[PDB]
């Protein structure tokens, strides 16, 4: 079967449900965190400690 | 709001009675004038104005059946329409100035009772009334038949009231109602059940309609008695103070038909115990339709409980079982994720719950390390617009 017949190609499954919706809570968190640093550097900052 | 504030400051006195002629006549002057003018008082005092104003009027369903009342309110309406929309008709017009007196006087023309003992008491004594009605236990196979005394003294701002009726439930029977007098060191009597024994064939003998619910767990060797209460419609402006078996008051919070009786028995056993049995009869209450802020205080009663299992960590890191066994998304592979609305039993409690998980705290470094893991946890896994429901104070009280 190696040289007459052939098959058919998918190469990407992984299904797995609380590792998807992990990886989408991680990724809104690190959309949270970014746009955080982002509006945090750019514009009027007060600080907790000094100079934060 | 009325126990707290005449217990911090004086009473909140209702006046016919004028300080005409330089006179003070107020022993409610602890801070200000309170009599013929409005813009002395304080807030707290004129709230308290409007919460003694809604339990007097309770009072007076207490004593005149609500029919009688819609009778008296018709009455005043009628007589304000036929005043009002007129000529003017001179000296005949002030029939829209409804006060007390002729307030009062249409209500003992509609039924003249002993309102103005309600009045002596409650308008013109403005005293929060504590209780002191100490449990006393016979018919444990005793000569004398299901005896409870009376007492009260508690000065600085105390009150003495006297004839009201007290309410007790049996184990399975009669809402047993009992007199008072005044001249408060007293001993009364309580309309007896009967022995009931062989309690193992005396199953359900109709304990509320057709409530289901047995137990022999409690001091059931010769105790035919379950709760204590004094008006359980809350007449009597009242902080009441006793003590029962334990098991009385656990087997208060796995059923009973009022959530005032719940969430009192709630303070009670936030107070002393710490049993594993009474966090086992606290989940079983959360786990249930009964009521929402019952829930919220049962998980307080689960934070101060647990507060108390330092030495006696006896259960399992609490109110993590809670949410696994309570919340199935899609069976909930350990956590508890996406849109859990719509039932908002589910709402307020979500809302409350990990409030009173942040208090589970045992002292080695008070250590809600696990808990605090799990918040972190819960404030990542937060939803989209699956939930219709903008989700705000989910996230506050969270941060909370």
């Amino acid at each position: 079967x190696x040289x007459x017949x052939x098959x058919x190609x998918x190469x990407x499954x992984x299904x797995x449900y609380q590792v998807l919706r992990e990886k989408a809570a991680s990724q809104r968190r690190d959309v949270e965190r970014a746009l955080t640093r982002f509006m945090a550097k750019t514009g009027e900052t007060q600080s907790l400690f000094k100079d934060d | 709001k009325i126990v707290a504030y005449e217990l911090k400051t004086g009473g909140v006195l209702l006046h016919p009675i004028f300080g005409g002629g330089k006179e003070k006549d107020n022993p409610a002057s602890h801070l200000h004038f309170s009599i013929k003018h409005p813009h002395t008082l304080s807030w707290e005092y004129y709230s308290m104005f409007q919460c003694k104003a809604h339990l007097v009027m309770r009072l007076i369903e207490n004593r005149i059946s609500m029919e009688f009342m819609l009778q008296v309110f018709n009455k005043l309406l009628s007589l304000a329409s036929t005043a009002s929309s007129q000529k003017f008709q001179s000296h005949m017009w002030s029939q829209m100035l409804v006060s007390t007196s002729g307030f009062l006087k249409s209500i003992s023309n509609v039924s003249g009772k002993d309102i103005q003992p309600l009045i002596k008491q409650w308008v013109d004594q403005s005293g929060v009334v504590k209780f002191y009605g100490s449990f006393a236990f016979n018919r444990k196979r005793n000569v004398l038949e299901l005896e409870i005394k009376q007492d009260y003294t508690s000065p600085g701002t105390q009150k003495y009231v006297g004839p009201l009726k007290v309410t007790v439930q049996e184990l399975d029977g009669s809402f047993n109602h009992t007199l008072q007098i005044e001249e408060n060191s007293l001993k009364h009597d309580i309309p007896c059940h009967s022995k009931s024994r062989r309690n193992k064939k005396k199953k359900i003998p109709l304990m509320n309609g057709e409530e289901v619910d047995m137990d022999l767990s409690a001091m059931d060797a010769d105790s035919p008695l379950l709760w204590i209460r004094i008006d359980p419609d809350m007449s009597v402006l009242r902080k009441v103070e006793f003590e029962q078996a334990d098991f009385m008051w656990q087997y208060q919070l796995r059923y009973e038909r009022d959530v005032v009786a719940q969430q009192e028995s709630i303070l009670a056993l936030e107070k002393f115990p710490t049993p594993a049995s009474r966090l086992a009869l606290t989940d079983i209450l959360e786990q249930e339709q009964c009521f929402y802020r019952v829930r919220m205080s049962a998980c307080f009663c689960l934070a101060k409980i647990a507060n108390s299992m330092v030495s006696t960590w006896t259960g399992p890191p609490a109110m993590k079982s809670l949410f696994t066994r309570m919340f199935c998304c899609k069976s909930c592979p350990n956590i508890v994720k996406t849109n859990n609305f719509m039932s908002f039993q589910s709402y307020f409690l979500q809302k409350t719950m990990p409030v009173a998980m942040a208090l589970l705290r045992d002292v080695h470094n008070l250590c809600p390390k696990e808990v605090l893991t799990f918040i972190l946890d819960l404030i990542k896994y937060n939803d989209n617009r699956k939930n219709k429901f903008s989700d705000n104070y989910y996230r506050a009280e969270m941060i909370d």
